[PDB]
């Protein structure tokens, strides 16, 4: 319970080795750590 | 104006080939189009190619029998298909008009530079079509 | 996906008809451009474009043709008609790929 | 009218704190800091 | 006969002088300094 909201996924785009083509990385972070600007968050 | 091939007859299962000519080569920058007329259906959207090369959108609906082309040196669009059913009995006009390459989401670089973008194009009219070619499938 | 209503039209020469195609999505890119356009096909004739983007026609036709609306809701309100108007009417969105006509409005006169 | 010209007013594209979106800013900038190449300047 | 694709002749899209506009760029490259992915290399 105490969880909720505490982790966020927060997938988002990268550039690979070549930095023409596109990869789009997931990754994990906590809620203390983004901003909210579904819901983008920086 | 534009030109197109004259009226065709096809028995059915071989391939067709309609030919869309421009007047010399005034019409270069605007983007080519081909579309179908099945009478008492509406008009349906073949596809396109675009202007610079770049792009080769055929519905998927169409996409394993029509094939489009362009020829940059006589400036000629050739349009083919091959399964030539019944369906196929119809006019189908080629159309010259203009797109809307916005830029949708890109991902500038820390320095500012642009490491890719994927500009979304958006059609915008057909300003100028063919005359119209026939063509008849009959068994 | 979209349509368009009414599916036949029949009004009486010098009047005005307006006619509404009804998308199934935005329809809008930014807050302005509506991708919607036009095209008018006359009896045993490749079909002429009328209007782009909903709000302005090209060169060459006349101020009788006039399209407006936004979001999914447009409608052309073609005002003092002739016999030289008589013919099928269609609506491209180019908003979404792939792009796709309309059903066609048979336009007579009444 | 000594100051005719001497002014520019241009407005660009920058990166901003984010990536994946850029503003349009508007300055001024002397004439002897640009160059010509509304006009295209750099 | 020593040289069959020692060198390769190799164009990208390095940006140009300001930072906003692609330029299409030739050179050389000897082909221990490239990997494949006319074809693509990096
Ligand atoms: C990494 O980069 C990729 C780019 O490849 C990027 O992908 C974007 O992802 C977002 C979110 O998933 C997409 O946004 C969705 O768009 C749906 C419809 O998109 C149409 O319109 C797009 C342009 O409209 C956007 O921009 C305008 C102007 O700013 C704005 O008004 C709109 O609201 C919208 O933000 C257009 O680019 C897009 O084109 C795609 O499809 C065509 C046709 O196949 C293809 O040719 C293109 O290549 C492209 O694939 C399409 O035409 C929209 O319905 C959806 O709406 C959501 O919310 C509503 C309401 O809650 C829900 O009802 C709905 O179900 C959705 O959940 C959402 O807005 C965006 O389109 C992607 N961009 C592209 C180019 O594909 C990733 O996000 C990046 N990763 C990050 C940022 O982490
Ligand atoms: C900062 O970054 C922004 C990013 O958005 C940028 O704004 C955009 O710039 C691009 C680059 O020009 C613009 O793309 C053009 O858009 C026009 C339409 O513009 C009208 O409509 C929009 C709304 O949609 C209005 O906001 C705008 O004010 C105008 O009223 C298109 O018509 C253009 O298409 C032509 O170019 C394409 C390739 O780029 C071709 O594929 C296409 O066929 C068109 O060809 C034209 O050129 C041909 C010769 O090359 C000619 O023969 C044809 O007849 C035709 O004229 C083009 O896509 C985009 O609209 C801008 N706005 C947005 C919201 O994206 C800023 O410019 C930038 N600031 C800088 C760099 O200082
Ligand atoms: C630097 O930047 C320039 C432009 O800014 C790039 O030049 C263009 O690059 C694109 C690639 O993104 C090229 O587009 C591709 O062209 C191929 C050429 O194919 C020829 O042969 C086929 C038959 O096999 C013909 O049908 C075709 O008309 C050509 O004559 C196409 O085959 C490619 O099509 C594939 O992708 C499209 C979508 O992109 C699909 O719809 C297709 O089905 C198919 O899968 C593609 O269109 C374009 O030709 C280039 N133009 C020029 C003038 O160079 C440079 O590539 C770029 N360089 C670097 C290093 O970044």
């Amino acid at each position: 319970d105490d969880m909720r909201g505490e982790l966020k996924n927060c997938s988002f785009n990268m550039t690979t080795e070549l930095r023409d083509k596109k990869q789009k990385v997931y990754s994990l972070f906590y809620r203390l750590d983004v901003v909210q600007i579904n819901k983008e968050y920086r | 104006q534009l030109v197109q091939s004259g009226p065709e007859v096809r028995k059915p299962g071989t391939s067709v080939k309609v030919s869309c000519k421009a007047p010399g080569n005034t019409l270069k920058t605007y983007d080519l189009h081909w579309v179908r007329s099945v009478p008492g259906q509406g008009l349906q959207w073949m596809g396109w190619i675009s202007h610079e090369g770049d792009k080769k959108v055929i519905v998927e609906r169409f996409k394993a029998k029509v094939t489009i082309d362009w020829d940059r040196s006589t400036n000629t669009a050739y349009l083919q298909l091959s399964g030539l059913t019944s369906g196929d009995t119809a006019v189908y006009y080629c159309a010259k008009g203009s797109k809307h390459r916005l830029r949708d989401y890109a991902l500038y670089d820390d320095d500012g530079a642009l490491n890719w973008a994927v500009d979304v194009d958006y059609l915008s009219n057909l300003e100028f079509w063919g005359q119209g070619t026939a063509v008849t499938v009959s068994s | 996906v979209l349509t368009q209503s009414p599916h036949s039209l029949s009004v009486t020469p010098g009047e005005s008809a307006s006619i509404s195609c009804k998308s199934s999505h935005s329809l809008i890119h930014g807050d302005r451009n509506n991708y919607l356009a036009w095209y008018v096909q006359k009896p045993g004739r490749s079909p002429q474009l009328l209007i782009y983007l909903a709000s302005s026609r090209a060169s060459g036709v006349p101020d009788r043709f006039s399209g407006s609306g936004s979001d999914k809701d447009f409608t052309l309100k073609i005002s003092r008609v002739e016999t030289e108007d008589v013919g099928t009417y269609y609506c491209m969105q180019g908003r979404e790929s792939p792009w796709t006509f309309g059903q066609g409005t048979k336009v007579d006169i009444k």
